[PDB]
RNA sequence: CGCGGCACAUCCACCUUGUGGUGGGUGUGGGUAGGGGAGCGUCCCUCAUUCAGCGAAGCCACCGGGUGACCGGUGGUGGA
RNA sequence: AUGCCGUGGUGUAAAGCGUGGCAGUGAGACGGCGGGGGAUAAGCUCCGUACGUCGAAAGGGAAACAGCCCAGAUCGCCGGC
RNA sequence: GAAAAGUACCCCGGGAGGGGAGUGAAAGAGUACCUGAAACCGUGUGCCUACAAUCCGUCAGAGCCUCCUUUUCCUCUCCGGAGGAGGGUGGUGAUGGCGUGCCUUUUGAAGAAUGAGCCUGCGAGUCAGGGACAUGUCGCAAGGUUAACCCGUGUGGGGUA
């Protein structure tokens, strides 16, 4: 297995491993190379750029699954203040093969 | 033109109650009582997502400490060493490794131990 | 129309005095917030009309007519009668054979033999004399029908 | 599975909670023993209920064709009926309200060998 | 003395539910003809025929 | 995420501390963290994890006499006054197990798990521990590094 | 025609409904004080 | 700081090279009374269009949708 | 010493001025530094400061805490310093 | 309900009331009658709860229960998802962290400062005037504009005081 750095974040992945990640420039079926921080083959533990810049994670994208819908407002107190809004982060699903 | 404003009231009224299900007593039955609780509930969620982030950091750190002390090293020196080595690895996945693969964790400890300079002098 | 305080019968009595009752500051039984009460800022019978310039009216009207003429929607006729008597049937056949539309505005003048009679009972058909030629009707109707006399007086009036 | 029979009485002049107090004694009990209980209920308000259960027996046995000896009170309701009200004078001109609450009693019976 | 506040639905139902009648009965009650059941207290009267349904 | 908080995935072994020369503070602290499970990478405050801790020779806990004759323990009743004031040394002569137990309870969190954990503790004043059917695991104290 | 007919941009600004909530203008929504102004428009002369 | 999504001013390049928009960059975006700008929904009228006793409106539940005021769809009751 | 008026260069999306339209405030509190009344007093009170904060500002820390310390939240993140 | 077609008859029952039949398109149209909301009462039922204190929630989050996809497998296999693993909607939510209710008015409030028992409906910044100042936009252009009144029919044309 390996730890991949993507979206400013680190995810634990494996060959054939579906994981929800941040939105990036992709379509429906494209191997996007992503850098890693640590590669673990079960005993060997890597550390340096000699390996980190040597291998990567090439996974395809099957769709763009949306995230959870957040309904929110801010309410302070006796002042009278209700700041209503929403948010739903657009994500995309990555099927790890490399 | 009398408009009979009920419909406009009923929209948000039922919209709130069906989301209010789960509260106790009148908090899940009455509009004007449910409305208030949702104000505080959502402020709580607003701050608690941020707290959730920090709390998960703390749990991950604590578990890292446990593994490190089992490997006869403290958190302070562990992280310092990882910085000197250049291991830009998060605490989340570091803890996951600390559980599912203690051996690789120990290997990272040996890396950090090697990376530490010598002592408390500079 | 509506009805408010002062028009509603009663309500001058002030029961439930202001201390020792445990009740509200009543003051009158026909006040808005009491049922059977008066209306606040209600629909008073406004008589209103947006008085406008003659120049604006005339320009709008001739503008719309010019649009119909540019679009080929003018049907200038000489008369409309089987000699004297009216015929809804005949006018229906003629107009349906000529215009092929629903909404029709007709201009004849003060001639009630069949001009202002055959056109009745025809859904979507309105008829008026030039001096009463508004724009709402014109903009609504597509295939506008004019009599020769209507054009003569109208054009002469507008030089 | 359980071809039940239903009987009920409306506009009964008996207070709901008092009826509840009575019918709590008969949930899941046999018809004949339940009626015996109601015959010897000191509450002196079980009468109407016993009448209703009797109507369950008559319908279950005659309309349905079942054996009364095997009937069990599947469920019983003490529904809140149309409440009326009548005014009562008290001291100092205080005009209080005394209510006349009624109920609707629904009984379901079924054979449970 | 007055109730300062409403009692919660929970506690009002607990007190309301702590209001019940007793259950007493007897089986095997032999009288003339059908063995009608009575309570033990009135059994002797039943044996003497001093009841009516 | 986490993989520890899973029903059945808790190992509760029996550790034994011959708490003689050890001081009260350090003793109670080691028992506290060890009992709660902070030595494990699977620590999960939401659950009653950790191993069981057995305290031996509680009568011998290294407490300075300067506090044996000054530090007091207070047990209020609920009645006017009713402050059952009693010397810690006297408590050591009578029920030292209560002394140690109390010290630990004040080092554990004010929660229900305090009680679920507390029931995992066995403190006996004497040297001999009746419960040897299980596996006693002598535990020693240290300063790890740094 | 009328289904095309529309007005010029900039005319017919929305009427400002006042006492219609906090998101629009406020609870007092204009007479935002507690002195005379909250009950009466003051003579400009005085 | 990082990784991503909206917004107002401004800078730059295009479509009418500010009608109003399109692409990129910097900085900005706690806020009561209160000012400004743009919006959500209900009823009625007109015009055009259009579903409907092969089941409208209102109501109940369910699944989804928008940045918001909110919406759409499905199923049931009911019957204009 | 500070502080203030005015001038000449430099730097900063920009603040400012005059001119019109529509409002609010017109009771302020505390803390820091200088002062009077009071007793060398007060969670006192009347002033000053291009001193702040609260008021109208959430969050961290001070055990809990409107006014002190740090820090001015557009939204999301199971990422770091 | 369009119409009284007003539940004949039979069975419980003192009666009321109910049930089975039956009319009616429909009885989810029975005089207490279109639709039948909410507060409220009540029955059944999945989950939690009798060693534990916090505006009565949120976020973490175990394990049960409902439903459901893939799958070893039940090969009885031209049937099915029985069961199980795993995965995933919607409940319950053990246990931990966090956290002093709205509004009004106040220098200052969760309040031991006030008002609200709950639900439903109603309820508060609008209108007349060729009023007045400023503004956006639309006619004309040293002009512009009519009022009253007249004629005419949908509110059009005249009418210069």
């Amino acid at each position: 297995y390996a730890i991949v750095k993507t979206g400013g974040k680190q995810y634990k992945v494996a060959v054939g491993d579906v994981v929800k990640v941040e939105k990036l420039e992709s379509e429906q079926g494209e191997k996007v190379s992503l850098p890693v921080a640590l590669v673990v083959d079960g005993a060997t533990v890597t550390t340096d750029a000699k390996a980190l810049a040597k291998v990567a994670v090439t996974g395809e994208v099957l769709g763009h699954t949306k995230g959870p819908k957040i309904r929110i407002h801010k309410f302070k107190n006796k002042t009278g203040y209700h700041k209503r809004q929403g948010h739903r982060q657009q994500l995309t699903v990555l099927k790890v093969t490399g | 033109a009398r408009v009979k404003r009920a419909v406009n009231a009923h929209k948000k009224r039922r919209s709130i109650l069906k989301a209010s299900r789960g509260y106790r007593g009148q908090r899940s039955r009455l509009y004007r009582k449910a409305k208030e609780q949702q104000l505080h509930s959502l402020n709580y969620a607003y701050r608690d997502r941020r707290a959730r982030k920090g709390e998960f950091r703390k749990l991950w750190i604590a578990r890292i400490n446990a593994a490190a002390r089992l490997n006869d090293i403290t958190y302070n020196r562990l992280i310092q060493g990882l910085k000197a080595a250049g291991v830009e690895v998060d605490r989340k996945n570091l803890a996951d490794i600390a559980i599912s693969d203690p051996a690789a964790f120990t290997a990272l400890v040996d890396v950090a131990r090697a990376a530490l300079p010598e002592d408390v002098n500079a | 129309s509506t009805k408010t305080r002062g028009e509603v019968s009663g309500g001058g009595r002030k029961p439930y005095r202001q201390k020792g009752t445990g009740r509200a500051r009543q003051g009158s039984t026909r006040a808005p917030q009491f049922t059977g009460g008066g209306v606040v800022h209600g629909p008073k019978p406004r008589d209103y009309s947006q008085r406008t310039p003659k120049k604006m009216i005339a320009a709008a009207l001739r503008g719309a007519l010019s649009d119909r003429a540019r679009n080929g929607r003018i049907h200038a006729i000489t008369e409309l009668v089987e000699g004297q008597n009216p015929s809804t049937k005949s006018a229906r056949a003629f107009l349906a054979s000529l215009t092929e539309r629903k909404q029709v505005l007709v201009v004849i003048g003060r001639s009630d033999e069949a001009g202002a009679k055959s056109v009745r009972n025809l859904p979507g058909v309105h008829i008026l004399a030039p001096d009463q030629l508004n724009t709402y009707d014109v903009l609504r109707a597509d295939d506008v029908v004019f009599s020769v006399e209507a054009l003569n007086a109208y054009i002469a009036a507008n030089t | 599975e359980y071809p039940s029979a239903v009987a009920k009485a409306r506009f009964v002049r008996v207070s709901p909670r008092k009826a509840r107090r009575v019918i709590d004694l008969v949930r899941g009990r046999s018809v004949s023993d339940a009626l015996d209980i109601l015959r010897w209920a000191p509450q002196a308000a079980s009468g109407p209920v016993a009448k209703v259960i009797a109507s369950a027996a008559a319908n279950a046995q005659n309309n349905g064709g079942l054996d009364p000896a095997t009937l069990v009170v599947a469920t019983v309701y003490a529904d809140q009926g149309p409440t009326a009200k009548r005014i009562r004078p008290r001291a100092q001109g205080r005009a209080f309200r005394i209510r006349r609450r009624t109920s609707h009693i629904t009984v379901v019976v079924e054979s449970r060998p | 003395a007055v109730p300062k506040r409403r009692k919660s639905r929970s506690n009002t139902r607990s007190r309301r539910s702590q209001w019940k009648a007793a259950k007493t009965e007897l089986v095997g009650v032999t009288v003339a003809g059908h063995a009608h059941k009575v309570p033990r207290r009135l059994l002797k009267a039943a044996r003497l025929g001093l009841i009516d349904f | 995420p986490t993989y520890a908080p899973k029903a059945g995935d808790t190992t509760r072994s029996w550790y034994v501390i011959d708490a003689t020369d050890v001081v009260l503070g350090r003793l109670a602290v080691a028992a506290a963290n060890l009992l709660r499970g902070k030595h494990k990478p699977t620590f999960a405050p939401n659950v009653d994890g950790g191993d069981f801790v057995i305290v031996i020779n509680a009568d011998k806990v290294a407490i300075s006499g300067d506090k044996l004759q000054h530090k007091m323990v207070y047990r209020h009743s609920g009645y006017p006054g009713g402050l059952h004031k009693r010397t810690i040394g006297e408590l050591m002569q009578r029920h030292p197990d209560r002394v140690v137990e109390k010290a630990i309870l004040g080092m554990l969190p004010k929660n229900r798990l305090s009680r679920q954990i507390q029931r995992k503790l066995r403190v006996y004043a004497g040297p001999e521990h009746p419960h040897s059917a299980q596996q006693p695991v002598p535990y020693e104290l240290k300063q790890v590094a740094q | 025609k009328l289904h095309d007919l529309r007005p010029a941009r900039g005319s017919k600004i929305a009427r400002t409904r006042v006492g219609r909530g906090d998101g629009s203008k406020g609870k007092t929504a204009g007479r935002g004080t507690k002195g005379t102004r909250a009950r009466k428009q003051v003579p400009v002369t005085f």
